[PDB]
C-alpha cells in the first residue's frame, strides 16, 4: 500500500559547512538533533533467488528504542523524474527481538554498518546527512551521505515535483539523483 | 569629490547611530525574525516558526528614517491588547468599551503587534473550542466577550480586550498556546523512515490495551481553563469555609490547618489538624484533604 | 561577522584608492619627484580593490532559493518574556504584601 | 526571480564598471600629450579638447567612485541578511534568553521557598492563637 521517494545523496567529505548551515537555514525545522545506528542487513532466500534484506537498524544511542525495520528492493520503473524509488514497509521490533527471530526463522548476516551524523526533517521530506564506519562490532569511506528520503502512500506522485525543487535549491552544494 | 567621499565614509564610521542602511538592519535580523527579501523586507512575528498556524504574515517596515529604523505600521493591528479575566455577578448585556490600560523604537512598535496577533490566535483557538464543546456546561458566545458557566457561583468572562485568577490563568492559557505550537513541530532517533512520535510507537513493543491508545493524544484548549478556574474557585471556597469555622469556633477547639507547597495544576494538598488549645499530645484527629478540580475534596 | 567588516574595509580601500589616484595625477601633471611611487601604488590599490570585490561577488551563495534562516528563536523569546511578566507579577505582590504589613505594624 | 543570476548579472555590472573606471583613468593619463601637436588652430581647439577630456575624466571618477560604492552597498545589502550562512547569530540569542529564564525561574523558586517557610512559621502562631 505505502511507498517510498528515497532519493541519493553523496557529498564531499570536507564540505559540511555548506551542508550543516543551509539545510539548518533555508527550511528543515527548529531545533536540531542527531543520531547514532548499526544496521544489520540479513537475507534468507534457498530456492527463491530473492534475498530479501531486513534492516534491523537499532541506535545505540537510543533508551530501549524498538529496531525500526523497513524491507525495500525492487525498483519501480515510474519514469516520472523522481528520485526511482519502491514501495516500503516499516517494522518495529523488540529489545533483541530481531536477532532472536532471524535466529528462529532462520537469516544470514549478509554484512554489518554503522553510522552517525545529524539530523534533519522537512514537511513531507526528509534529510539526513551521515557517516559510514567499516570496524568490528566493539568500534570508513571520507563520503558524507545526504539521506533525502521521502516515505508515503502513492498518490499521485505529488511530492516528486517538490522534492525535485527542494533539490534544486541545495544545488550549489550537492546534487542529487537516482541510483540503480 | 574623493575629501568629500572620505569624509562621509569617516562620518558613517564614526556615529555609529545613523547607519541606517544595512547596519540596524544587521542589528535588527540579529534581533529579529527572517525577512523574505522579495523588495525590501517581509516575514514578521507570525509564529510561524513554531507552524501550524492561520495566514496572517506581511512585510511591517521598510524604510529609511532618521536610530533610523522604519517601525512602519504593519498588515493591521497597530494596539495594546490582552486577554481579560474576571468572574463577577454574570450579565446577559454586551458590547461594552473594552478599555485597555497601558530602548529603541522597532522593539516596543513590533513587540505589541507579536502579543495582538496571539491574542488573535488564542481567540480564535477559543471559538474553534466552543463551536464544538461538550455538554457539560453552557457557553455564550459574543463578539468578543465569551461567557460561560461551569457551575453555579462561578461565573467566568474571558473576554479579549483591544485598543478600539485576573493574571494567573491569562499566563498559563498563553503559556498552554505556545505549548500547542511547539508540539505541532519529537525526535525518535529514526533511521529509515517512521517520522512520527515516540509514544506513538511505543505501543508496538509495549502493547497497551487502552490506557497508551488514550493517552497518546487527548483534547485541551477552552476544556483546561474551565477545569482550572473550577480549581481556582474550589480552592477559595474551602479556604473561606475553613477560615470561617475558625472564626466562628472561638471557645471550642481552634481548627489548625496547614498548606502545601507543591500546588500542581489540577490538584493540590492540604492538612489540617485540631490541636485544641495548648496541648501538643492531644492531636488525635489530624486529617489531610485535596481538593481535586472537575470533583470533590 | 567578519564579512561585513571585510566589506567595509575594502569600501575604505576603494575610496582611498580613488583618492590616492586623484593625488597622484595631481602631482604628476602640476609641474615636472614621487609621483611615479605614489601611481604605482593608486594602481596596485585600485587591482587590490578590484580583487576583493570579486572575490566577495564569488561567495559560496548559501541559498538564492528561498528565505533562508527561517526562524529566529521566537519560542525562546516568549519564554523570556512570561519570565519577565512573572517576575513583575512577583514584583507587584510582594509590594502589595509589604504595604499590608506596614499598615499593620 | 532568478536570485543567482540577479547577483551575477549585478557582480559583473559592477567589475565592468569598475574596468571602465580604470580604463578612463588610464586614457586621461596617456592623452596628456604636453608636445605643441595643435598646428591649425592651437589656442581654440588645444583649449577645448583640454577642456573636453578633463571633464570627461572627471565624469568618468565621479561614476566610477558612484558606481563602486553603490555596488558595496549592494553587497553589504545581500550579505548582511539576505543569504548570510551565519546562523549561529540565533543560537547566541537562544542561549542568551535560555540563561535569562533559568535564573528568573530560580530566583522565583528561592522567592517562593523563603516565602513558604515564613507561610509556615507565620502560620504557626497563627492558627495556634485566640482570645
Amino acid at each position: 500500500n505505502m511507498m517510498e521517494y528515497l532519493l541519493q545523496g553523496s557529498v564531499l567529505d570536507h564540505s559540511l559547512e555548506s551542508l550543516i548551515h543551509r539545510l539548518r537555514g533555508l527550511c528543515d525545522n527548529m531545533e536540531p538533533e542527531t543520531f547514532l545506528d548499526h544496521e544489520m542487513v540479513f537475507l534468507l532466500k534457498g530456492q527463491q533467488a530473492s534475498p530479501f534484506v531486513l534492516r534491523a537498524r537499532r541506535s545505540m544511542d537510543r533508551a530501549g528504542a524498538p529496531w525500526h525495520l523497513r524491507y525495500l528492493g525492487q525498483p519501480e520503473m515510474g519514469d516520472k523524474n523522481r528520485h526511482a524509488l519502491v514501495r516500503n514497509c516499516v517494522d518495529i521490533a523488540t529489545s533483541e527481538n530481531l536477532t532472536d527471530f532471524l535466529m528462529e526463522m532462520g537469516f544470514r548476516m549478509d554484512h554489518e554498518f554503522v553510522a552517525k551524523g545529524h539530523l534533519f526533517r522537512k514537511g513531507i521530506m526528509k534529510v539526513v546527512v551521515y557517516k559510514i564506519f567499516r570496524i568490528l562490532v566493539p568500534g570508513l569511506s571520507l563520503s558524507y551521505l545526504v539521506e533525502l528520503s521521502v516515505v508515503a502512500p502513492a498518490g499521485q506522485d505529488m511530492v516528486s515535483d517538490d522534492m525535485r525543487n527542494f533539490a534544486e535549491q541545495l544545488k550549489p552544494l550537492v546534487h542529487l539523483e537516482k541510483i540503480d | 569629490g574623493a575629501e568629500r567621499l572620505t569624509k562621509s565614509v569617516a562620518e558613517n564610521q564614526e556615529n555609529k547611530l545613523q547607519r541606517d542602511f544595512n547596519s540596524e538592519l544587521l542589528r535588527l535580523r540579529q534581533h529579529w525574525k527572517l525577512r523574505k527579501v522579495g523588495d525590501k523586507i517581509l516575514g514578521d512575528l507570525s509564529y510561524r516558526s513554531a507552524g501550524s498556524l492561520f495566514p496572517h504574515h506581511g512585510t511591517f517596515e521598510v524604510i529609511k528614517n532618521t536610530d533610523l529604523d522604519k517601525k512602519i505600521p504593519e498588515d493591521d493591528l497597530e494596539g495594546s491588547a490582552y486577554i481579560k479575566v474576571s468572574i463577577q455577578k454574570q450579565a446577559p448585556d454586551i458590547g461594552d468599551l473594552g478599555t485597555v490600560n497601558l530602548s529603541p523604537h522597532w522593539q516596543t512598535k513590533l513587540e505589541a503587534a507579536q502579543n495582538v496577533l496571539l491574542c488573535k490566535e488564542i481567540f480564535a483557538q477559543l471559538s474553534r473550542e466552543a463551536v464544538q464543546i461538550k455538554s457539560q456546561i453552557p457557553h455564550i458566545v459574543v463578539k468578543n466577550q465569551i461567557i460561560s458557566q461551569p457551575f453555579p457561583s462561578l461565573q467566568l468572562s474571558i473576554s479579549l480586550c483591544h485598543s478600539s485568577d485576573h493574571l494567573y490563568v491569562l499566563e498559563h492559557n498563553l503559556h498552554l498556546l505556545i505549548r500547542e505550537f511547539h508540539k505541532q513541530t519529537v525526535m525518535p532517533h529514526p533511521a529509515s523512515a517512521p517520522f512520527g512520535h515516540k509514544r506513538m510507537r511505543l505501543s508496538g513493543p509495549q502493547a497497551f490495551d487502552k490506557n497508551e491508545i488514550n493517552s497518546i493524544q487527548s483534547t485541551e484548549g477552552l476544556l483546561e481553563k474551565i477545569i482550572k478556574q473550577a480549581k481556582h474557585i474550589f480552592l477559595r471556597s474551602r479556604t473561606a469555609a475553613t477560615i470561617d469555622s475558625l472564626a466562628s469556633r472561638i471557645e471550642d477547639p481552634q481548627i489548625q490547618a496547614h498548606w502545601s507547597n507543591i500546588n500542581d495544576v489540577y490538584e493540590s494538598s492540604v492538612k489540617v489538624l485540631i490541636t485544641s488549645q495548648g496541648y501538643e499530645q492531644i492531636c488525635k484527629s489530624i486529617q489531610l484533604q485535596l481538593n481535586i478540580g472537575v470533583e470533590q475534596v | 561577522n567578519e564579512r561585513l567588516r571585510a566589506l567595509e574595509d575594502i569600501e575604505r580601500e576603494i575610496g582611498a584608492i580613488l583618492q590616492n589616484a586623484g593625488t597622484a595625477i595631481l602631482e604628476l601633471s602640476k609641474e615636472k619627484r614621487l609621483l611615479d611611487r605614489q601611481a604605482a601604488a593608486f594602481t596596485t590599490s585600485v587591482q587590490h580593490v578590484e580583487a576583493e570585490l570579486s572575490a566577495q561577488i564569488r561567495y559560496l551563495t548559501q541559498v538564492a532559493t528561498g528565505q533562508p534562516h527561517e526562524g529566529s528563536s521566537y519560542s525562546s523569546r516568549k519564554d523570556c518574556q512570561m519570565a519577565l511578566k512573572r517576575v513583575d507579577y512577583a514584583r507587584l505582590k510582594i509590594s502589595d504584601v509589604a504595604r499590608t504589613c506596614e499598615q499593620m505594624l | 526571480q532568478s536570485k543567482e543570476t540577479l547577483l551575477q548579472s549585478y557582480n559583473k555590472r559592477l567589475k565592468d564598471d569598475i574596468k571602465s573606471i580604470m580604463d578612463n583613468f588610464t586614457e586621461i593619463i596617456k592623452t596628456a600629450k604636453i608636445e605643441d601637436e595643435t598646428q591649425v588652430s592651437r589656442a581654440t581647439q588645444g583649449e577645448q579638447d583640454n577642456y573636453e577630456m578633463h571633464v570627461r575624466a572627471a565624469n568618468i571618477v565621479r561614476a566610477g567612485e558612484s558606481l563602486m560604492k553603490l555596488v558595496s552597498d549592494l553587497k553589504q545589502f545581500l550579505i548582511l541578511n539576505d543569504f548570510p550562512s551565519v546562523n549561529e547569530a540565533i543560537d547566541q540569542r537562544n542561549q542568551q534568553l535560555r540563561a535569562l529564564q533559568e535564573e528568573c525561574d530560580r530566583k522565583l523558586i528561592t522567592l517562593r521557598d523563603e516565602v513558604s517557610i515564613d507561610l509556615y512559621e507565620l502560620e504557626e502562631e497563627y492558627y495556634s492563637s485566640s482570645s
